[PDB]
């Protein structure tokens, strides 16, 4: 049992860390559509 | 330029070669008052469009 409770906190203990990672990978994509449509506008505005 | 135009175009003793570097120079003015009217349109539009954008675009 006590090994069990071991090798379970250990494991629980690795389950969060990698759900915390893939949380973090799944929620600069903003920055980079504000940059290309910024960079779209200010394009416009020089060839108009 | 309009002058030399106006006294070239009238003189017929430029012969074909003169006739032909006159009508090269009014060709030239032609393209030149397209591009005035093209800014004088553009000032058109900023005339027209009444704000003083404190943008990058605004016709200064």
């Amino acid at each position: 049992i006590v090994n069990l409770q071991v090798e379970m906190i250990k494991q629980f203990h690795m389950q969060l860390n990698e759900m915390h990672s893939l949380l973090e990978r799944y929620s600069e994509g903003l920055v980079a559509e504000i940059e290309r449509l910024r960079e779209e506008n200010k394009r416009l505005r020089a060839h108009f | 330029i309009r002058r030399y135009t106006d006294q070239r175009s009238l003189d017929r003793s430029f012969g074909l070669v003169g006739q032909s570097f006159c009508a090269a120079l009014h060709q030239e003015l032609r393209e030149y008052y397209r591009l005035l009217s093209v800014l004088h349109s553009q000032l058109q539009l900023e005339d027209d469009q009444g704000v003083n954008l404190g943008l990058e675009s605004s016709l200064t």
